[PDB]
């Protein structure tokens, strides 16, 4: 097992595309 | 720019729900001005910079979060940007004096190993403490499910703070365990 960091993109509900 | 509160998670058996408070445009603007006039509520804040978002947890009147999320940044507040009160790069931990209206958790003193992690989606998931700064997820979940949750709280059965979520331990995209900053390190950072 390896360490993954759990940042998301900006905003309350980040936009993904 | 500044870190900006863009939502919150309110804690109740431990339950949680989330509420958005800011949109993307207001978030970007508030980041540049450092001025946030909104009322703050809840124990966990959903926070954002112009480039990334994550969680901050208020314990004993300090809003704590991860250094890899917040860096050295100020927190936008009612009287302008709030300077970090604590900056511990090695422990990956930062803190600002909690906005008035944030509800503080108190540190766990019971030493239970039966924990709950509260995620960005306000799900409360069982964790088994496995040492100072690690807990196994009793039900493994895709790492995608924990995305955006860095800085969120680990709670004991009485709803007191055990630690803040730092990183997931993953194999093949499945989170099996969490790495966290113990509440002890917050006490060591402070005094
Ligand atoms: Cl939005
Ligand atoms: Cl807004
Ligand atoms: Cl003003
Ligand atoms: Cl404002
Ligand atoms: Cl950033
Ligand atoms: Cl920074
Ligand atoms: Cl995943
Ligand atoms: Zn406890």
């Amino acid at each position: 097992g390896r360490l993954v960091y759990l940042l998301d993109g900006p905003g309350y509900d980040p936009i993904h595309c | 720019g500044s870190v900006v509160i863009v939502g919150r998670i309110i804690l109740s058996p431990i339950t949680a729900y989330s509420q958005q408070t800011r949109g993307l445009l207001g978030c970007i603007i508030t980041s540049l001005t450092g001025r946030d006039r909104n009322q703050v509520e809840g124990e966990v804040q959903v926070v954002s910079t112009a480039t990334q978002s994550f969680l901050a947890t208020c314990v004993n009147g300090v809003c704590w979060t991860v250094y890899h999320g917040a860096g050295s940044k100020t927190l936008a507040g009612p009287k302008g940007p709030i300077t970090q009160m604590y900056t511990n790069v090695d422990q990956d931990l930062v803190g600002w004096q909690a906005p008035p209206g944030a509800r503080s958790l108190t540190p766990c003193t019971c030493g239970s190993s039966d924990l709950y992690l509260v995620t960005r989606h306000a799900d409360v998931i069982p964790v088994r403490r496995r040492g100072d700064s690690r807990g196994s997820l009793l039900s493994p979940r895709p790492v995608s499910y924990l995305k955006g949750s860095s800085g969120g709280p680990l709670l004991c059965p009485s709803g007191h703070a055990v630690g803040i979520f730092r990183a997931a331990v993953c194999t093949r995209g499945v989170a099996k365990a969490v790495d966290f900053v113990p509440v002890e390190s917050m006490e060591t950072t402070m005094r």
